[PDB]
Order: structure tokens, then C-alpha cells, then sequence
């Protein structure tokens, strides 16, 4: 068989690989910079007061 | 005792409402003279811990309280000098279990925007720390709302992002920007 | 439930710039800090409480984060002992 | 009959007026209070601007 079987052109088939290549591109950018500032937070919060920032808002605040 | 101090609590708010209606008020006065007015906003703290349940219904004569004195022009002088935007902080407060939940952010929007709305422009400065400090919360309710219990819940939801705009237009955050 | 998420992002991404503005050069900056946390109080009350399939796991995701946003922003800029 | 079919004794009776009277007090003060609250917000809104408000917010944040 062949001739055609649920598939496209070679004009679309370039426009839908730029497409998926944005996408991915946009998405790895969204991960690195989650992971970046997750990073930053884990370095900034692991110095010392873990528990304690919650802790006194709880005790404040309503439970 | 629990029904005493809540009877009283909402007694004063029929003294201070029928006096309005006979601008100033010599009820208002003897409250700030007898320093009522002062341990009054200093329980406002932890309020968390307060907050059908007596203690429930107690907060909401005491927050109602405030809010009757926040309408009169004399009561943002008395009130505003009670450095009510400290005392609100400390306790880290900001399907009929959530509506409680608002029933209090309600409570609490309706104090501070009636209070910066009453004196003037000597209140603004302290009206655009709170939304600024606090900002991206508003955010959230103001765009939710843009069978009984949920019709309830709703209700709050319009009425908190109701009470947040007041204060804006009458702040003048838009002007900053 | 997808679209709630993204509403949350947008909050989140707003108080980390503002959390992090605050707690980086020091006292001069917490006086504004305070105000926007009393001129816009009650709304981060509601998320702190809050968090104490898929899209669900995802819109929780973001209460954390956000409700942790703001609790770094209180102790950094003292609102506590204002009260 | 009688001597007793889903009642109660005075000393509850007395008990279960005294609370229901509560309860009610109580709620007609919330009542009225709410309606008081309504009504001065309807005073003070009534003025002028009373779509413009919400307008210029959903102009400037996202609708």
C-alpha cells in the first residue's frame, strides 16, 4: 500500500516540525527556569529556620 | 464568661448605631476616654486562634463592632491612631467550611476600606502598602467571580471582591500604577 | 480545573518578583512590603489556609508555592512584630 | 396514650427554650446588622460611579 495513509505534505510536514521544535524549545526554557529558581530557593532556605517561618504563622494565625 | 462578653459586644453596636441616627457622637468619644477603642484593636491578633461555635459568633460582634465605627468621620481619627495595620499583620491571616473561611477576609476588607475612605487623604499611604504587600490575593478573588451552600459561597465572593475595589478607587492605587 | 492553575501561575510569578525584591537589599525596602501585605490582607490568608488527578495534583502544586511565596516575604520583612 | 412519645422533661424543655431564644437573638442581630452594612453601602455607591469602578479594574487586569 502507500499513496497515502493518514499522513500530510512536505509543506505542512516542515511547518509542524518548526512547531514541535518551538514547543520543545519553550518548554525546556519553562523547566530550566523552574529548576533554576527551585535551586535558588532550596540554597536560600536550607541556611537555617526550616519549620520555624511556618511554625510562627500557624501559632498567628488560624490553624 | 461566653454569653456575657458576647451579649455586651453586640450591645455597644446598637448604642453606637441608634446614636448616628439622632457629625460627631458622644458614645464614639467615651469609648476611645475609657481605652476601650485601644485593647479592643489589640485583641485583633491571632485572631486565627479565635476563629454555630461560640467563639465563632463572638469574633463577628467584635469585628461588626469596628466596622459601624469606620463609617463616622470622628471614628478614622480614634481608630486610625490605634495603628491598626500592625496589629492585622501579626496574625497572618491573609463547602461551609470555606465560607466561613471568607466570612472572616470579608469582615476584616470591610474595617480597613471603610477606615482609609473616611478621613481622607491621610490614609491613603497606609491603603497602598496593604494591597501591595498583599498583592496577587486580590488578584485571585476579584477575577473568580468575573446548591445552597454554593450560592452562599458565591455570595461572599462578591462581596470580598467588592470590598477590595472600594478601597482601590478610593485609595487611588490605579494613579500609581 | 486547567484554567484555575494558570490563574495561580500568574499570582505566583508576581509575589516571588516582589518576595525576592524585598528581602535583597534590606531594611529599605520592608517599609513597602508591609503596605502591601495590610493594604491587600485577607486574600493571602485564604491561600495559606488553603493548602494547610492530574490537573488536581498540578493546581495544588501551585497553592504550596504560592502560600510559600508570602510567608518568605513576612519573615523577611517582619510583619510580625508590627501585629 | 401518653406518659412520654418522643418528649422531653422541663428541665430540658426550660434548657432547649433558653437556647433557641439565644439563637434566634443572635441571629436577628446578624441579620440586622448585615442589612444595616447593605444598606449604608448602598447610600454611599448610589452616588455616581457605579459601573466605572469595576470598568476601569477589568480594563486594567486582566479580564
Amino acid at each position: 500500500s502507500g499513496t497515502g495513509l493518514g499522513e500530510v505534505d512536505v509543506d505542512t510536514y516542515l511547518s509542524n516540525l518548526q512547531t514541535k521544535t518551538t514547543l520543545s524549545m519553550i518548554a525546556d526554557g519553562l523547566e530550566r527556569s523552574a529548576r533554576d529558581f527551585d535551586a535558588f530557593l532550596e540554597e536560600n532556605v536550607t541556611l537555617e529556620w526550616e519549620a520555624q517561618r511556618k511554625r510562627i504563622y500557624q501559632h498567628f494565625g488560624i490553624k | 464568661d461566653t454569653t456575657c462578653q458576647t451579649a455586651a459586644m453586640i450591645l455597644l453596636n446598637a448604642l453606637v448605631h441608634t446614636s448616628r441616627a439622632s457629625v460627631d457622637c458622644p458614645i464614639i468619644d467615651a469609648l476611645n476616654r475609657l481605652n476601650f477603642i485601644g485593647v479592643l484593636v489589640d485583641s485583633l491578633k491571632e485572631i486565627l486562634n479565635e476563629w454555630a461555635s461560640p467563639s465563632q459568633q463572638y469574633t463577628s460582634a467584635k469585628l461588626a463592632l469596628l466596622l459601624q465605627l469606620c463609617q463616622t468621620r470622628q471614628g478614622a481619627k480614634y481608630v486610625l491612631q490605634a495603628n491598626l495595620f500592625r496589629a492585622l499583620e501579626q496574625s497572618g491571616v491573609f463547602v461551609v467550611a470555606l465560607e466561613r473561611h471568607y466570612a472572616l477576609l470579608v469582615a476584616l476588607a470591610r474595617v480597613v476600606g471603610a477606615a482609609v475612605t473616611a478621613r481622607g487623604a491621610h490614609n491613603i499611604v497606609q491603603g497602598r502598602k496593604f494591597l501591595t504587600q498583599h498583592r496577587g490575593l486580590v488578584v485571585h478573588v476579584l477575577k473568580k467571580n468575573a446548591i445552597l451552600a454554593q450560592q452562599a459561597l458565591e455570595e461572599r465572593i462578591e462581596e470580598l471582591a467588592e470590598a477590595f475595589m472600594l478601597l482601590i478607587t478610593a485609595t487611588g492605587f490605579l494613579e500609581y500604577e
